[PDB]
């Protein structure tokens, strides 16, 4: 055989490359279309290790299903993507891209080039974000209820909006504490400052945010206290042990005194270890590393309750919440490196396991959010949804713009472009005009997962949104009616709706480029 | 003599034990029931560091086998030799645990470790004095990567001077295995590095290159046996870091190939954060990975300051 | 279908074919754990695939044990193991509530009733029953006859009756000792130790410690009357030096000396500890018992036998706390100032040899905080079963003692709550009555279990239940060998109000949930390989 | 090819001590100058990060 | 319509190869039937008529007794509810030592019965609680038939007539031989104090010859040869070591470390002098016999022969522990001499050899010690297994005895009475418990029926002979296994007797067995691994 390519490479081109695309992306979408909203069910998906997924968060679905067409792997990665840029419409950015590439089938069938529905649509997506920046309004961020209300319109879509107001009080309260400046620079890190832990059992009711945090751990000997009421706390990141050199530091005995003399100069380092740690007076020690027993007797005597094995993260977050510096000398510690600020610790049994509270924090920039439910499922969804809600947040604190919901934002931007549309008298109208009705599918799906009339609905939709102060206007999805979002409540961030728009729009010019799909070719 | 207890964690742990339990029982005489059908004294010279006799002369090895699902210890009962081993040495749980270093080292078989660690405290009684431990397990794979690090770890914590002498079969190149084998080998090194005093890695890879070399799954189970005999049957880790090991016939500076390896399918598969969210969600923050990561390229740069 | 062009071999259940196969498994399951409940229920019989044997009626157990494969069951399964991490009781309750109540709102969806609708009416009815059990719980002073009532009530269930009549007395008595006034109860200070040598009714409370395992020096005593007990944490064998070291002479001599030098470390803490037992028991009078976390080599526990010292190495890390808790010494890491303070005392030490394991019994403490349950039995099985049963009960004392009022049993609350619930129906806006009556017609499935597992007729028990709880208001329960309704707080048939709670919230969740779930998918890897 | 091989106990420790105070004195010279912001090629062990917070300097590794 | 589907539920959810029985028919009944085989496997080894079985495991050695529990133990017994009924056999092995096979029968005949009343129409919850009433009132009765006591253990002729009974069903042809045996043995080790240990009674099998030629030997016998030329010691000094017989070295890595010619020349010299300095401080001593529980050094004994001191050297550390509970000895961790309290003594230390096989003898004169050792001749190791499991049986008989002195008559006798007079306490009982209880009594009825069967008779006949006999008043009559025909005659008068204990512990264990096995309702098995 005297081929000129390995054999499995296959090269497909063309129409049937472009519709094959085409049909992938809106698969993907078609896959989660009906995850949209407040009316939405849960999917249950099953993982590779014997695991369960009960969600409706579009990244998820995405993010556990597998796929081999590049198309899809495409589409999921621009949903990735959007849950890691802004944490929120990991799904509604999937249905607009399914929509517009939906909608440049059409002009691609009919002979028009794909540059030329490209640069239709980058046009379009400018002024989309024209008359986003146009019709935002700002926000009050010192308003808690203003906030409340924010995290309500983005929760409300999830399975906690059962408990609307107490995950909303959660998550605001956790961005507010990990909201931190330093040297000039604000810094929200809600993904290393604000931590969840999922303990099964008891009720969601009593789900809490701490003024501190909290870690699975014990006292290293029972005879340590298990309550302080105003532990002054010392973080090391050296072990407490008496540890090799880094050299060959082999010894040479020859003397009788020697051996014995060599187990008491370690008894010693470490006795002189716990002394300069004493030296500080502290109530607490904690440690990423281990500690020895003759460095717990010493600890005890001088009446200090020890921590052994903590994780880096778990002992950067005690750091930040009870005002500590970590150490790894503690020949090298200082006062301003121990830490006052933490108002009480407690380790107390939860189920049959010991959990260590360094709670009632004053100024705290780093909190535990203690999650408490029927099963860890049940609360790896609330985790999720957490999670979207503490983005919300964040989103919000970082830029005060706010667009309405409902998807009368969506409307309003399909209305705008047509009006802007008349003007252009190329061949790129009509791509634009596409994209421009292909926004309409968010209320669309809306009015589809509540179970109203869409075509009746729609009409009276793009009809309000032809009157003048009326951008405002979009829908329940919970009664299938029209509303205006001013007396309904429903708003978006500003970003969150940018972000969206963006990513939508930049993969359908990504998969409306690709042509010519080639594969099997090796690495 | 000091005695030796030997714990094995995992599918490949739990294989690769029994056969080491079987050589070096026939390199001493005790039959399946356990019996000294031996004639020579040099069975019963050294045989206090591995076999704890009870009355009747029955020599019980002093081993514990776990694996988070108990299918793999029934077919160790049920093999060659499995009934040396006392019939409470056998800790076991019900959740098979996937393949997933966060399930295996977190509440996801957790309580387990204090299961194990009541049958090493009953195993340690015993020995008169406790030299140390040797874990055989799998750097990478099913439950012996989570499982198998977390008990290097609360072993560390429980006995925190004696010799943990670690058995590894670190991941073949070739081979993949497993889609999340990158991280559970970075993060299970990132815990022997610290947590072990000497580590044997057994390239699976190799080994069935010397099997094939021999011939000119079970032959590899019994190609690393009696290498873990030439090991344990009788000036090494010079530095207390450099202490992985490749044998043969080595602290040979080819582990930093494997560790190369190792930490570029780790960034390869962490730049785009593929298989995160299932560490995350049961346990990991995502700053563990950035850890391991960093120990890795510390290791393969202690190791390159050779040549 | 959709995910199916994407992945040609994935697995999918969309709308009605996600909510039959939740429904029929949770029905499954109920169908398998209906017989779990009561006293009257029935044993299950558990074999491994090795051969080993299991006598469990506890429905965690029994969840964990069967042979399942299905998602449903695994996320009831979940449910059942946090309720059980939690309050130690409920799991058969939980799984058969949860598949009523799936069983009860599938009976309105097929008839086209939207399942979202059913959750509003599920919620709706059970904040209406967290409120009628806040009202009916009876906050009474927990004294011994009370807890004995509630160790009653959960371990005629989990064990057999003369049985259960002696697990009461040794539960509700260890809960008593190790618990102290406004302080949570550790119910690790409550030792566990089984013993297979005599019959399951010599299970008893040992006001003291067993360890399961004894002196390893033959010629050390094997009984002590007045016993001074050394709680330590220190190594006592040989110790090599962290840097390595090594030993260099020149001479058989110099070895000799290099011999006995090397030693000298741990000969000094052996010669520590007996000056102190020499300091304490001038004479042979009283008995001298050191009990070490860690090793003890053969030297040393030469020199300790000789000097009449009895040690014990390799104890376990609860074990220090639990021995200063029961003798009242301190737990030391090192013998740097050890003194006559740091000693607890023991009325009685001896040993017991029980085939080839070794017993040692700690006992006549004066106050002792902390206590033993030495489980005995003829079998692995048995003994396994009686550790399940007091697990259960400890559990029950403890939340009983915790939250100082009780919940009255027989499935009297679901009766009461079912008819509140009826009556509150009127009250909600829309067709959510029907998932409200749904949720009554689930909780009326504890009465019913009971009454068809003590062979009686459940509609026509029910029936008399409901009136004689509709005519006179009394909270009246299944009598299970007559069918009668019967007043559960006058019987003394309690539930316990936090268990009761629990069930509520995490049935009406999970139901809620999987009624919401409308496509099942594998479409992953499916193997992480 | 260099070993340490003691045969007094006494000088143990100091060479222990030695080990870190080397690498420490390094970051004291090269922190003394004003240096707020540290570009490693190479590694930076804990108790070195340690002396960057302490200082107020910006260490990358 | 070609194929019944699962139905839907825990069917369908059921896993591969697991299976679910559920209900009287697919449980209860399925778990007698098993139990039941297992006790017709078992029947016909009961009593002395009882035959022997000859059980190859899977690691093809060979068994060949008639003892119940070792039977079960080399079975591979796989139904559950078989494996409850083994399980408290073994417990009863373990408590009592004696009645496995009683357990068997009772629990099978029980286990029938049962079945029989579901059959007629009673619930299992009526058969346990009849069950369980009728164990109470058997507990109850038993001290009254209680007929004779030992009353004196430190004797070697009523200790021999005691134990005649329990080494009879095994060993029936020589049973006179082994009660003396096994009674010199029990009460040489007896103490006066009421302890006695099992575990002291030591059992050497040595090929050649045969039973008649087993004797006993107050002292210790071990399989080994000496380690010097010294063979025989008249006045046996002996001092014990757990160490070896060699020069202590470190626990830390040792190395010589010569740095001049003379101390090259002079280590070895000094090494051989230092440990022919360790040895005759251990000859000065007065030592003749030394015992290591370690190796020993060429040069060590090379010392020890100069210094006329026989070596012997015990691998197995429980051998060293009970020489030295022999000898009165202390093991010593270290080479030095041994204080005057720390060595141990013997009226003889000598190198024999028993048929091929050479030993190693410590003989004590005295007719007492801590330690006895019998020593079973016997043409055939599974013979001398046998009678090592016979000797086991006379040894827990003794150690019951010294427990419990009381004892009831044997050969069914107190079977029958137990039937008797639970039968009439049943017929007062009223309501439905009155079948089970009567069920109960009838089990009894097996003990005697498997002696009859076994003994090679009409056990209807012999049974009906009993009942008469037991309904005109002799409670101690019982059947004769040595007559053709069938016969009964006075179990006391003829010194078959059992053990208070052992009764007490069999129907105890029997009866929980059988109410367990009831008490099952549903078996759900995994996928058998293999
Ligand atoms: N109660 C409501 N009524 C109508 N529309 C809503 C309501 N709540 C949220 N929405 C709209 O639904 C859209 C998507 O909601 P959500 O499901 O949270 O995002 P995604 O679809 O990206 O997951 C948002 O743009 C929001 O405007
Ligand atoms: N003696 C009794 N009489 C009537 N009802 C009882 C009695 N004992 C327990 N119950 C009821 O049986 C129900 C189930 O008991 P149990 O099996 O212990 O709990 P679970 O079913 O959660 O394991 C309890 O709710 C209790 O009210
Ligand atoms: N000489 C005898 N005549 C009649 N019965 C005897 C005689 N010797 C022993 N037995 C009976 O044999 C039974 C013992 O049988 P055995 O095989 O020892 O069963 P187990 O070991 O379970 O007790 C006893 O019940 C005893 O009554
Ligand atoms: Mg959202
Ligand atoms: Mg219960
Ligand atoms: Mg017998």
């Amino acid at each position: 055989p005297v081929l000129v390519l390995s054999q499995n490479t296959k090269r497909e081109s063309g129409r049937k490359v472009q519709s094959g695309n085409i049909n992938a992306a809106k698969t993907i979408a078609d896959i989660i279309r009906t995850c949209l909203g407040p009316k939405s069910m849960m999917k249950m998906l099953l993982d590779p290790m014997g695991g369960i997924v009960m969600t409706n968060d579009g990244n998820a679905i995405l993010r556990e299903i597998q796929v081999q067409h590049p198309a899809a792997k495409s589409m999921i990665e621009i949903s990735r993507t959007q849950d890691e840029e802004v944490g929120d419409g990991t799904t509604s950015v999937i249905i607009l891209a399914g929509e517009m590439l939906s909608v440049a089938e059409h002009f691609l069938e009919q002979q028009m080039h794909p540059t030329v529905v490209i640069s239709a649509y980058r046009k379009a997506l400018d002024d989309m974000i024209s008359t986003l920046k146009k019709i935002s309004i700002p926000v009050d961020i010192s308003d808690s209820d203003m906030m409340l209300n924010i995290i309500n319109s983005s929760i409300t879509t999830k399975a906690i909006s059962r408990w609307s107001s107490l995950a909303c009080n959660i998550a605001l309260d956790a961005v507010k504490m990990v909201q931190f400046e330093e040297n000039g620079r604000k810094e929200i890190d809600i993904k290393k400052y604000a931590r969840v832990e999922k303990i099964p059992g008891g009720i969601i009711e009593d789900s809490c945010v701490l003024r501190g945090v909290m870690i699975n751990k014990d006292v290293t000997h029972p005879r340590m206290r298990r309550y302080i009421k105003n532990p002054r706390i010392v973080l090391l990141d050296s072990s407490l042990e008496y540890k090799k050199g880094e050299s060959q530091t082999d010894i040479e005995i020859t003397r009788e005194e020697d051996f014995t003399r060599i187990l008491q100069m370690e008894e010693e380092y470490i006795q002189q270890l716990c002394e300069d740690i004493i030296q500080l007076k502290p109530d607490v020690v904690i440690t990423e590393k281990g500690i020895s027993d003759l460095a717990q007797h010493y600890l005890m005597r001088a009446n200090i309750t020890a921590i052994r094995r903590v994780r880096k993260t778990d002992n950067n977050r005690i750091a930040r919440a009870c005002g500590a510096r970590i150490v790894s000398r503690p020949e090298e510690l200082r006062e301003d490196d121990v830490g006052t600020g933490a108002g009480l610790l407690e380790i107390k049994k939860i189920g049959d396991e010991y959990f260590t509270f360094i709670t009632d924090c004053k100024d705290p920039k780093a909190c535990t959010i203690l999650l408490r439910g029927a099963s860890k499922e049940i609360l790896s969804e609330v985790e999720r949804n957490l999670q979207d809600a503490m983005q919300v947040c964040r989103n919000v604190l970082l830029d005060p713009q706010l667009v309405p919901g409902g998807g009368a934002s969506e409307m309003a931007v399909a209305h705008a472009l047509t009006e802007k549309s008349k003007a252009m008298t190329g061949v790129e109208q009509w791509p634009y005009r596409a994209v421009a009705q292909a926004l309409e599918v968010i209320p669309r799906t809306l009015i589809q997962n509540c179970g109203a009339s869409t075509i009746r609905l729609l009409t009276s939709l793009r009809a309000k949104h032809t009157q003048e102060n009326c951008e405002t206007w979009g829908v329940n999805g919970e009664t299938g009616t029209l509303v205006d979002m001013k007396e309904l409540g429903i708003w978006e961030p500003l970003a969150v709706k940018l972000q969206t728009y963006k990513t939508a729009v930049e993969t359908a010019v990504l998969l409306l480029r690709i042509d010519d799909i080639v594969s099997g070719h090796k690495k | 003599m000091r005695e030796i207890v030997h714990i094995q964690a995992g599918q490949c742990g739990n294989q690769i034990g029994a056969k080491f339990w079987e050589v070096i029982s026939d390199e001493h005489g005790i039959d399946p029931t356990g019996s000294y059908h031996g004639d020579s004294d040099l069975q019963l010279e050294r045989i206090n560091v591995y076999y704890n006799e009870a009355a009747g002369n029955k020599y019980v090895p002093r081993a514990i086998l776990v694996d988070l699902e108990p299918g793999t210890m029934d077919s160790v009962r049920s093999g060659p030799f499995g009934q040396i081993f006392r019939p409470d040495n056998f800790v076991f749980g019900q959740s098979g645990a996937g393949n997933n270093w966060a399930k295996g080292h977190y509440t996801e078989g957790a309580e387990l470790v204090d299961s194990v660690l009541d049958v090493v405290r009953k195993e340690s009684e015993s020995c008169d004095c406790l030299q140390g431990f040797q874990l055989t397990h799998s750097l990478g794979g099913g439950t012996g990567s989570g499982m198998g690090t977390l008990l290097i770890s609360k072993i560390r914590e429980e006995y925190p001077d004696r010799i943990m002498n670690t058995f590894s079969v670190v991941p073949s190149p070739k081979v993949s295995d497993t889609v999340v084998e990158p991280y559970n080998a970075t993060l299970s090194v990132h815990q022997l590095v610290e947590n072990t005093d000497e580590t044997y890695s057994i390239d699976n890879e190799a080994l069935y290159d010397i099997c094939f070399r021999t011939l000119k799954y079970g032959d590899l189970n019994h190609l690393v046996s009696a290498t873990m005999s030439g090991v344990t049957t009788c000036n090494m880790v010079p530095f207390p870091r450099l202490h992985f090991f490749m044998p043969g016939f080595g602290n040979s500076t080819a582990i930093q190939e494997l560790f190369k390896r190792i930490s570029e399918q780790f960034t390869a598969m962490f730049r785009r954060k593929a298989f995160l969210h299932w560490y995350t969600g049961e346990g990991m923050d995502e700053m563990e990975f950035t850890e391991a990561e960093s120990n890795m390229n510390d290791l393969v740069s202690e190791y390159q300051q050779y040549q | 279908a959709a995910v199916k062009t994407l992945n040609p071999k994935a697995e999918v259940a969309r709308a009605q074919a996600a909510l039959a196969v939740n429904i029929s498994a949770a029905r499954g399951l109920q169908d398998v754990l209906r017989t779990n409940l009561g006293p009257k229920g029935t044993m299950k019989m558990l074999v491994s695939g090795a051969g080993d044997i299991k006598l469990t009626k506890d429905g965690n157990v029994l969840l964990h044990e069967m042979q399942i494969q299905h998602p449903t069951a695994s996320l009831i399964a979940k449910v059942a193991t946090a309720q059980d991490d939690i309050t130690g009781d409920g799991t058969t309750s939980n799984v058969l509530i949860i598949g009523e109540l799936l069983k009860q709102a599938d009976l309105y969806i097929s008839e086209g009733l939207h399942p979202r609708i059913i959750t509003e009416g599920f919620e709706a009815a059970k904040e209406k029953a967290l409120q009628f059990l806040e009202e009916v719980k009876v906050s009474r002073e927990m004294d011994r006859e009370t807890l004995i009532d509630v160790a009653r009530t959960s371990l005629r269930t989990k064990v057999h009756a003369e049985l259960a009549d002696v697990l009461t007395e040794a539960v509700v008595d260890s809960i008593l000792a190790i618990k102290k006034q406004d302080e949570p109860i550790d119910l690790f200070m409550i030792e566990i130790m089984e013993m297979k040598h005599k019959s399951e009714t010599d299970t008893s409370l040992i006001r003291g410690l067993v360890l399961d395992h004894g002196a390893r020096h033959p010629d050390m005593k094997k009984r002590v009357e007045d016993a001074y007990i050394l709680t330590c944490n220190v190594s006592l064998e040989y110790e090599k030096t962290e840097v390595n070291s090594g030993f260099f002479y020149k001479s058989a001599e110099e070895r000799e000396k290099l011999v006995k030098a090397e030693r000298k470390f741990i000969e000094d803490r052996v010669k520590k500890i007996i000056e102190l037992k020499r300091k304490v028991c001038g004479d042979s009078d009283k008995g001298f018992v050191v009990i070490n976390q860690k090793g003890i080599d053969p030297f040393s526990l030469d020199a300790l036998s000789k000097e009449g010292i009895v040690a014990l190495r390799r104890a376990k890390r609860r074990n220090m706390e639990r021995l200063t808790l029961a003798c009242g010494g301190v737990a030391l890491n090192s013998f740097d100032d050890l003194s006559p303070d740091c000693l607890g005392h023991a009325g009685l030490v001896y040993e017991y040899t029980l085939g080839e394991e070794k017993f040692t019994f700690i006992e006549k403490c004066n106050n002792p905080r902390s206590v033993t349950l030495l489980i005995k039995g003829p079998n692995k099985h048995t003994l396994t079963q009686i550790k399940d049963a007091v697990r259960d009960g400890l559990r029950a004392v403890k939340n009983a003692i915790d939250d100082g009022c009780v919940v009255p049993g027989a499935g009297a609350v679901e009766v009461a709550m079912a008819e509140a619930l009826i009556k509150h129906k009127p009250s909600v806006k829309g067709r959510a009555q029907l998932g409200v009556q749904a949720f009554a017609d689930a909780l009326l499935i504890i009465p019913k279990v009971l009454a068809q597992n003590s062979g009686f007729d459940l509609q026509e028990t029910l029936v008399k239940i409901q009136a004689e709880h509709s005519e006179s208001g009394q909270l009246v329960g299944v009598d299970l060998n007559t069918g009668e309704p019967m007043v559960a707080a006058e019987v003394g048939v309690w539930d316990n109000y936090c268990v009761k709670k629990q069930l509520l919230h995490s049935c009406t969740v999970i139901a809620t949930n999987i009624l919401l779930v409308d496509e099942i998918m594998r479409a992953g890897m499916s193997s992480l390989k | 090819g260099v070993q340490v091989v003691i045969t007094d106990p006494e000088k143990l420790d100091q060479i222990r001590q030695r080990e870190s105070d080397i690498t420490k004195e390094r970051i004291q010279k090269i922190l003394a100058t004003g240096a707020n912001v540290i570009l490693t090629t190479g590694g930076i062990d804990d108790m070195c990060l340690k002396y960057f917070v302490e200082a107020g300097a910006m260490a990358v590794r | 319509a070609l194929h019944v589907p699962k139905a839907p539920g825990f069917a369908q959810m059921l896993k591969e190869g697991a299976k679910h029985f559920s209900g009287l028919e697919e449980a209860v009944y399925r778990n007698i039937q098993a139990c039941k085989e297992l006790a017709q496997t078992t029947r016909t080894a009961y009593g002395p008529n009882g035959m022997n079985k000859m059980v190859i495991n899977h690691l093809e050695k060979l068994f060949v007794t008639n003892d119940a529990a070792t039977i079960l133990r080399e079975l591979e017994v796989q139904h559950p509810a078989a494996k409850m009924i083994v399980m408290a056999s073994h417990m009863q092995e373990q408590e009592v030592g004696d009645g496995t096979n009683f357990v068997l029968v009772f629990a099978g005949a029980l286990l029938e019965l049962a079945e029989e009343l579901l059959r007629i129409g009673l619930s299992v919850s009526e058969v346990i609680e009849g069950y369980e009433i009728a164990c109470r009132k058997a507990h109850e009765i038993l001290p009254n038939l209680v007929c004779c006591s030992a009353k004196n253990l430190r004797d070697i002729d009523e200790v021999s007539s005691l134990l005649r009974t329990s080494i009879m069903s095994k060993q029936y042809g020589n049973e006179v031989f082994l009660a003396k045996l096994i009674a010199q043995a029990c009460v040489s080790i007896f103490p006066d104090s009421g302890h006695f240990n099992v575990d002291n009674i030591r059992v050497c099998k040595i090929l050649g010859s045969g039973i008649s030629s087993s004797s006993v030997l107050h002292g210790m016998v071990f399989k080994k040869e000496t380690e010097g030329d010294v063979t025989s010691v008249k006045d046996a000094k002996i001092a014990v070591y757990s160490c070896p017989f060699d020069g202590m070295i470190t626990e830390t890595k040792g190395t010589v470390l010569i740095k001049t010619a003379e101390e090259l020349m002079n280590f070895s010299k000094g090494e051989e002098n230092l440990m022919d300095a360790q040895v005759k401080a251990i000859a000065d001593t007065g030592a003749n016999v030394v015992v290591t529980g370690g190796k020993v050094a060429d040069m060590a004994l090379h010392y020890a022969n100069k210094y006329n001191i026989m070596l012997v050297r015990l691998n197995s550390k429980w051998d060293l522990r009970r020489l030295c509970k022999t000898v009165g000895a202390t093991a010593l961790p270290r080479l030095t001499p041994p204080v005057l309290e720390e060595m141990g003594h013997c009226d003889s230390v000598y190198l024999s050899e028993v048929g091929d096989t050479q030993v190693v003898v410590f003989k004590h004169e005295k007719e007492d010690g801590a330690i006895s050792t019998i020593v079973l001749r016997g043409s055939t190791d599974n013979l001398m297994d046998d009678i090592e499991r016979a000797v086991d049986d006379g040894v827990n008989t003794f150690k019951v005895l010294t427990r419990d002195k009381r004892l009831v008559p044997g050969g069914g006798a107190t079977e029958i009475e137990l039937a008797k007079q639970i039968t009439s306490y049943g017929e007062t009982c009223p309501g439905l418990e009155q079948y089970a209880i009567k069920k109960f009594a009838e089990a009894f009825e097996a003990i005697p029926r498997a002696l009859a069967e076994n003994s090679g008779v009409k056990a209807n006949e012999v049974i009906s002979k009993l009942y008469a006999v037991h309904q005109e008043g002799n409670k101690n009559v019982g059947l004769d296994i040595e007559a053709e025909v069938p016969a009964v005659k006075d179990m006391l008068e003829a010194g078959i007797l059992d053990t208070y204990l052992g009764k007490y512990w069999a129907i105890k264990l029997a009866t929980n067995a059988a109410v367990t096995v009831l008490r099952v309702d549903q078996i759900i098995m995994a996928k058998p691994a293999g």
